[PDB]
């Protein structure tokens, strides 16, 4: 759920979640279109296309379990949704991890107009 | 609130 998505962040970046990637870009937080601004962007249009794969699940509430083995994060039997749900959770942290580099501020509170395009997944 |  968004509480753990949440805290999977942080551990990660040292980011808090919710400034941080609430409103970044055009797919951070809301979001539903045109050109992904950066990589950090990227990684939530995927984020976000990952979770597509779920059309009968809930993301955004439903609750999984995930431990770290030496900082590896790693996803524990749960329903099938919650372990799918851990995934693509997983996967957009490391992601974020990946390009804290590139990371601009000038991409927070992003206007809407400004993105236009098209992608598909 | 909410992450991505």
């Amino acid at each position: 759920s968004l509480l753990e998505f949440g805290k999977m962040i942080l551990e990660e970046t040292g980011k808090l979640a919710i400034p941080s990637y609430s409103s970044y870009g055009c797919y951070c937080g809301w979001g539903g279109k045109g050109t992904p601004k950066d990589a950090t962007d990227r990684c939530c249009f995927v984020h976000d296309c990952c979770y597509g794969n779920l059309p009968d699940c809930n993301p955004k509430s439903d609750r999984y379990k995930y431990k770290r083995v030496n900082g590896a994060i790693v996803c524990e039997k749960g329903t099938s949704c919650e372990n799918r749900i851990c995934e693509c959770d997983k996967a957009a942290a490391i992601c974020f991890r990946q390009n804290l580099n590139t990371y601009s501020k000038k991409y927070m509170l992003y206007p809407d107009f400004l993105c236009k395009g098209e992608l598909k997944c | 609130a909410i992450a991505s």
